[PDB]
């Protein structure tokens, strides 16, 4: 799960 | 940018939620990286009362919209990140597309209202948090 | 319904106002038939910063939005009614249209936010009161 | 002008  | 505000309820990825949020807490999943927060002004959005597959979500990365065509939620195991241990991610729906680091939060919408939020990516492909269920919000 | 809510105001047809509009009075123009009131809460919509002359509107007797052609904002007379006395009208659009009674207040949209309201209407025309000059709503 |  992405966020960057 | 970044949230879905329907009502007086702010919907951001759990991975991304900020201090204020925490503080106005309303509902929080880890297995769906969803975090519901409470606000005092009314939002805009309205969430997809519908089965749509096909949709526009904005790309943080290329300041774009695009058009996408998506699967129906489903279980996913998803690799372990800075976010998350390996784990299984509920109601996310996979298409084609590109993705990069910062694109979580992007809102995928359809004629409906909102549908989802960008809250995976990886190897050609981005995963998207469906909301639909969430009929509470609306 | 019938008003455009633009941060902290609510833009409706003068003729069309209400008692609360009136207590919370920020302008009104006769000439227009437009009253823009002061509201608590901050509205969705975005006033059009363009010139279209093509867009959408609601039409209330029909309940269906439909898409109309409406002529540049000019001076128009405006015959006399229950609400105004024979005068001219500004910043009036005029597009071939149904209209019937109580069809004022509809929105007209296009692809960059509110253009104007219907004002006026008959002999088989549409006239909305432009909005797109007041800057100071958004 | 309308408001019928
Ligand atoms: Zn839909
Ligand atoms: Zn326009």
């Amino acid at each position: 799960t992405l966020g960057k | 940018s970044g949230a879905i505000y329907v009502g007086n309820f702010r919907v951001v990825n759990r991975h991304l939620a900020t201090h204020n949020d925490w503080a106005n807490l309303v509902w929080e999943d880890s297995s769906r990286d969803l975090l519901v927060s409470s606000t005092t002004a009314q939002g805009c959005d309205t969430i997809a009362r519908c089965n749509c597959q096909t949709g526009v979500y904005y790309c943080n990365s290329r300041r774009k919209h695009y058009p996408v065509s998506f699967s129906k939620p489903s279980l996913i195991y998803v690799e372990a990140s800075e976010y998350y241990p390996a784990r299984y991610q509920s109601h996310l729906m996979l298409a084609q597309g590109h993705s990069e680091p910062g694109d979580a939060g992007g809102i995928l919408r359809c004629q409906h209202g909102v549908v989802g939020i960008v809250s995976t990516g990886g190897n050609g492909l981005v995963g998207f948090a469906d909301v639909r269920d969430l009929l509470w919000l609306d």
